[PDB]
């Protein structure tokens, strides 16, 4: 099998020895004379001619097997091959261009790839197209931490994609596998524990069994199940993390406890029997919490629901908990209820909901009677971080909270929907009051409770830093893989996740998915795909 | 410095 | 040119003689052990027979007085690990083993020790006066190990397996005191045995494995 | 001798490391050790003045003990009477014939 | 030429061939090697296998009896760096390897050291005597370095990756004991570690990078530096972990733990949701329902719904039940807000909804004794505080949160929560014991007690610590991966912990539990100044780990 | 017409002499120049990129005249020649991956065939393609009844199958078809009637 | 004993650096005789201009084994000395005027 | 054994 030289070879060797011997260099290994598996990108129905598909700069990370054998050398020098593979149809037409851009020139939309010294790929060949890159560079060799200027692989529109058939498919996909050249080699050997600094990636925080096994939501510590998508848009910033180190609002992801020390207790009626206790505070006092004064940590961020009377109120947020006296308090013996815990305004008077965290105050009404009433000035609140649903009846009511139930701060970005991709919220199993046996099986639909991300990925992703994995306009895209159908999901620079369903309200379930695995960055015009088992 | 040159030309 | 700090598995040192190791006793012990036929495992270049194996080790403190016993050891096919296994399918053996001995000090101390090979009939024990025997000197600050030969002084022609007779002993007594020139808690060194067969050690009458065991020869197991 | 945990018929339900202390009696040999004594003869390995020695290693220390002729078992302790752990014990090498006027080496560090 | 005291990187010293290094076990293992193809990585001018590279360091003390092993690896490619770089992009190895010794002593010590490479068939445990094996001694004064070359001994034509099959093992052990003459407080020595691949050492088959395998990783991802100073939750509570103390004796937890094995002790799938149950009694004592303690009790086998065990519902805490009666409350035990439910689908009752103290009792309603032992027990829940309505129905269950507090009338100092003596144990579990000096170790963190909402560490009384056995992202990371292979009985997986004075090794068995140096001391050893984790390997569970704290 | 032999070829014979002098190996055999069929699998419209379509171990069971050659011998050796032909049409596209698998790796969810030494395979291609699977093994030969570790042969999806036209049709056969290489061979002839342990199949 | 590497540029310098996985030299604490290695130049330009050199490689010496005393007490620390000399192919090549980009606008040091 | 070697060499 032949072996393809760069042209500029004989000096490429000969400068390259101010780092000692080549290293690596032996014609008849296995790891260097095949093509592997490099990457993948997407050619569209839409794309004008001119425009950049593929973009790609000399290193060797485009290849597994110099990018394992560049962990123990701080130096590397020569060409690399390229290949390309149209997955294509005899049905369709258009051409492409592919060329090596020299350093020194802007890659962007005034680049004319056909007036370079290129290679022509039609989207109906079956044989692959090849393009060899030098290594023209103006340095000796290319240190390992800091190379220098590079030369950059362009692919372009020649002709548009036609469809002439008519609907449905309306892209293709193509592959590109990589080979070194004859002239590639390594120096200066090095240890192998030394500087990490790898192009840290977003793609270890989504494996396998956080969503077929283990992982919870930001709300409830329930195991997530279906994915479920909503058209139009939402906001939530709880425990919600974006793609830098840093959060827009109070709770730490941890569902240990929910605790205050400050703020006035009351309850309603004459007598101090079988009353429900009412307890409130403003927005501000908070100072316990490092984070942030609003609230305290594990208050939840839905709004109250207005009732009144012995009826159990649909929705919301009821937790186990008590009250406590300040002063060294411990708490009192006979108050050990049920509270619904939410925002309000003009307790406790007129108790409206209320969509900005500024300007309202937290509320705590007992669902449950409680044989005594307390009207202390300083009081606060134990309650377990971790709750249920009320709900008057069993029934099934729906995913709970709806979008626009959802309390957020001044300064949040909000989740919108681009081209056919539509923002999702994960969802799962919860239990309830109407029904404490709450079993996925028959006797109606079970509760859903709905998050924004799973609470692993905010765990993971809180200590480092992603401001240069993924480059703001992309998602970084993962492939569900089902049993009878796939599906292919996103994750935007602000810490949302997308998927290409459409306008659909329909859940899908996470029963038959079998492994995930990640694809990489990609543009945020082209569609995820959709094709499941129905 | 002649070896140098005389790689490449070689 | 290898340094004395590293010692090779197959490195007997520097070899110290003793008057009972005569010419004429390694060929009396040939010619008459020749009644037993043709000697047996008698292969030059095999690895159990190149190579010294641990035996033992003792502790020689400050505190001994000089003429105190700090070694014995008695002539038998049981002090090496691997003349043991191969006596099971053999009805005698003749020969003479040899002793490696690695002091473990350093160039500040002083003090010396003295070995001798104890003919059979003579009883070991205290008062035994090692310093009027044909003996060796052996100094403790020794880099290189000392091995002495121990030979076959017997009143057989060969010694059979579950009876062999009469032995001679080898023993290891203190010359002069242990000094440490320092002073304090620091007053203890080690040496380290190790064996290996002569050249003339051998087996010569072969038995079924089924015979006398070896839970009837001696009560180690 | 040889210590071993036997229950006592004030306390049925006593074993080792109880609160209320451990009971123990001793005999002079393992069993295994006389059930092979009685089937085998050993005049021809033992002179009398004379101890077959095994060394037992430990966690930490090592100690020797022998075997005369007449069937007992010997350490070199001198006049201490205190109980041998022997929970931590490793491995049992056998020695040979040695001296019976020569001091077993008994150190547990 | 250099006088001794200085060594080139590409200088092996003194050579020592033991009995193993022959010509025909070099031809057959190069001759036989070809079945995979032609060679790889196969070049003798390469700067990677020229020189020698650092592998590994370990210490000789004074203390050390004769038969100690100081060192030991299998037959592998992760002892060197760069063939533990490039195995990753291979499916097949054959060939030997060497080993450099450098000893960092002086002229005025004393003392040997033995070597020996031990066939592959033979086990490798407390039976072993290297000393009746072809060996090679060396000095404590030995200035240049000493190399040992093992080679490949198999009865295989290669070794997979994935499935190597027998390898050789060398074993470094003490022949006599270190002597200093002077005494004092010098006690010890270093000795470092080099690799250099032999000449008939190759690479077979290309594969992808990154390829799985049907063995198992090594366990060093799970335990990295945001564990320890952050994220990272105990077994039984959801709070940071703060601290790391010892116990003496040791102690059995055997709830949320999984092996190294794929297996769990029971019950309690690992994830703080909630506790649900179906059947058990209801009752209240006296005569009147009003202001009164209620009284919930089922038998351990009635965990119908329990897709683990039947034994006990999930996400229950193995909490022996503290006996009280009156107002008076329980000292220390676990409270949970809970409620109680009606079956045949029924709500919840409104009227009462209270913090319960949750436990196993035994000769429930009648006299109630703690137990240690789960089976033939009776799971229990009775609350502490006062409600205004009881229940008396055959068919009920329970509905309690997840994440617990902790019930004490004084809370002033009190005691770590839970005791040894108090943790409840399943049939069929392995016990923790202390090996050598090293203790069973249980993290430390921090919970809410019932007598004081503010438990902030700092001032306003000393704080208490809640002790849980494993980390929850560990417990995350065993729940899935087996590691029958990953690391061998007898041995532990050590890291090594570097603090802003100081350092500290902590161990992993394979039964799942840590162990530290720390001897007979029961102090807390605050993780404040702690910075970054580097694991080390598999060692022996007789060494000692280091306790170098300033 | 040309024969392809195996690139551990001479290692394989070598290692192979313990059985004994190679049988049933004359290179003029009708039985062993030609390709014969095998086997039939489905490529569908709904299958997602890097799911796996086939799968086949290294065995003497995968040819029609080695499989009733293999009653009478006791071991074998060497390696094997496949060959892919896809029915397709040219309104079609997609592309597919095959690559041979080293024993010890893993065949599952997570394989990533597109960089091990592969082969592309065209939706509308009408010659076919051939790949050779050598005997990688750790053994010396393979006993029949207790044989080893081999290697094997996976087929995933490159590119997903894509129709222009619309409804209908959604789905593709391709026809597996196999002869043996050089280096294949028999060893230590034994009775018909002995050991009758074959793959038991509710065929019949 | 001590431990001495050369580092090629591009590599992070600092604590975690680890020293004897490099290609080293080990070096006794009993040595009598002077021990020179030599640092070539690893640069990835054809020359160092005076203002702005470059990428440059760094020698690092750090610890191998623990340095000990048998008797114990107070002395336990010894010096190492550094000197240094070009090596035989180190020059200069343009001449410009002193008046030029002067001394203090290169280093800090004055 | 030289004849193994012989035959895979030649």
């Amino acid at each position: 099998t032949s072996v393809v030289t760069a042209e500029n070879s004989s000096a490429s060797i000969a400068t390259a020895g101010i780092g000692g011997p080549p290293q690596q260099v032996d014609q008849q290994e296995t790891w260097r004379t095949n093509f592997y598996y490099n990457d993948v990108f997407t050619w569209s129905v839409a794309d004008a001619p001119g425009s950049i598909l593929y973009t790609v700069q000399h290193s060797p990370q485009n290849n597994p097997f110099t990018a394992v054998l560049s962990q123990m050398y701080a130096g590397w020098a020569g060409g690399m091959q390229f290949r390309f593979i149209v997955a294509g149809s005899g049905v369709f037409g258009g051409r492409l261009v592919a060329a090596v851009i020299p350093p020194g020139i802007e890659i962007g939309p005034g680049l004319e790839v056909r007036q370079f010294p290129h290679v022509v790929i039609d989207a109906r060949s079956l044989e692959p197209v090849t393009i060899t890159m030098p290594d023209l560079r103006p340095n000796m060799y290319h240190p390992t931490g800091d190379p220098g200027l590079v030369p950059t692989l362009v692919l372009s529109v020649y002709n548009n994609l036609i469809n002439p058939f008519g609907g449905s498919t309306s892209a293709i996909q193509v592959t590109v596998e990589t080979r070194p050249s004859e002239d590639f080699e390594f120096v200066m050997i090095r240890a192998p524990s030394s500087k990490t600094v790898d192009s840290i990636s977003p793609a270890g925080l989504l494996t396998t069994p956080v969503l077929t096994g283990v992982g919870n939501d930001n709300r409830w510590n329930g195991q997530i199940v279906g994915l479920q998508p909503v058209p139009g848009g939402f906001s939530t910033c709880n425990r919600h993390w974006n793609l830098n180190g840093s959060t827009y609002g109070w709770s730490s992801p941890r569902f240990a406890d929910i605790d205050h020390r400050r703020g006035s207790a009351s309850y309603p009626g004459n007598n101090a029997t079988n009353v429900l206790q009412f307890w409130y505070a403003n927005a501000g006092s908070a100072i316990d919490n490092p984070i942030s004064q609003v609230a305290p940590d594990g208050f939840p961020d839905m709004s109250f629901v207005p009732f009144n009377g012995p009826g159990i109120p649909a929705a919301g947020w009821v937790g186990f908990g008590a009250i406590w006296n300040s002063n060294s308090g411990a708490p009192n013996v006979t108050t050990v209820q049920a509270y619904e815990l939410g925002f309000a305004t003009g307790a406790p008077g007129n108790l409206q909901p209320t969509t900005n965290t500024s300007g309202s105050q937290t509320v705590a009404k007992s669902i449950y009677a409680v044989v005594t009433g307390t009207a202390q000035n300083p009081a606060g609140l134990f309650v377990m971080a971790s709750g249920v649903i009320s709900t008057p009846s069993a029934n099934a009511i729906t995913y709970t909270p709806q979008p626009d139930r959802i309390v957020t701060t001044p300064g949040t970005p909000a989740a919108a929907p681009v081209g056919k991709n539509t923002p999702i919220m994960f969802a799962s199993v919860v239990r309830r009051t109407g029904d404490v046996n709450a079993t996925a099986g028959s006797a109606n639909g079970t509760q859903y409770g709905t998050g924004s991300q799973p609470l692993p990925v905010t765990i993971g992703l809180s200590l480092n830093n992603y401001s240069s994995a993924l480059m703001p306009g992309q998602f970084f895209v993962w492939q569900l893989t089902f049993a009878s159908g796939f599906m292919e999901i996103g994750l935007s620079v602000d810490g949302y996740f997308y998927a290409g369903t459409g306008a659909s309200t329909t859940l899908i379930d996470l029963t038959e998915l079998i492994d995930v695995r990640p694809v990489g960055p990609r543009p945020s015009k082209s569609t995820l795909v959709f094709n499941l088992g129905g | 410095a002649a070896e140098f040159f005389e790689g490449m030309v070689h | 040119s290898v340094p004395g700090t590293t010692t090779d598995g197959m490195d007997p040192g520097v070899v110290a003689t003793t008057s009972v190791v005569t010419a004429e006793n390694s060929s009396a012990s040939i010619a008459t052990a020749g009644i037993g036929g043709p000697p047996q495992q008698v292969d030059q270049q095999e690895t159990w027979r190149t190579n010294f194996y641990y035996n033992d080790v003792f502790t020689w403190s400050v505190a001994d007085a000089p003429g105190s016993i700090l070694y014995t050891v008695q002539h038998s096919p049981q002090n090496n690990p691997f003349t043991a296994v191969l006596s099971q399918m053999y009805a005698g053996w003749a020969g003479g083993m040899q002793f490696r001995f690695i002091v473990a000090g350093s160039g500040v101390f002083g003090g010396r020790l003295v070995a001798a090979v104890i003919p059979p009939g003579i009883e070991i024990g205290p008062g035994l006066e090692v310093r009027q025997f044909p003996h060796v000197v052996i100094d403790a600050r020794s880099l290189e190990p000392v091995t002495i030969t121990m030979p076959d002084l017997r009143p057989n022609m060969y010694h059979p397996t579950g009876d062999p007779g009469l032995v001679p002993t080898l023993v290891l007594s203190v010359y002069n005191n242990l000094i440490n020139p320092f002073g304090g808690s620091t007053s203890a060194i080690q040496v380290t045995v190790e064996t290996r067969p002569s050249e003339d050690f051998e087996f010569v009458m072969i038995r079924a494995p089924s015979s006398k065991t070896v839970d009837s020869i001696s009560p180690a197991g | 001798m040889f210590a071993s945990v036997v229950r006592r018929t004030g306390d049925v339900n006593a074993t080792a490391g109880s609160a209320n202390g451990t009971q123990y009696g001793t005999g002079s040999q393992p069993l295994p050790v006389t059930i092979g004594l009685s089937l085998n003869n050993y005049s021809s390995a033992l002179m009398p003045g004379q101890f077959f020695v095994w060394q037992l290693t430990f966690a930490s220390g090592f100690m020797e003990i022998g075997l005369s002729v007449d069937g007992y078992f010997y350490a070199g302790t001198g006049a201490s009477t205190t109980l041998i752990d022997l929970t931590e014990l490793i491995d049992v090498r056998p020695v040979g014939p040695r001296p019976s006027k020569s001091t077993l080496v008994f150190n547990l560090g």
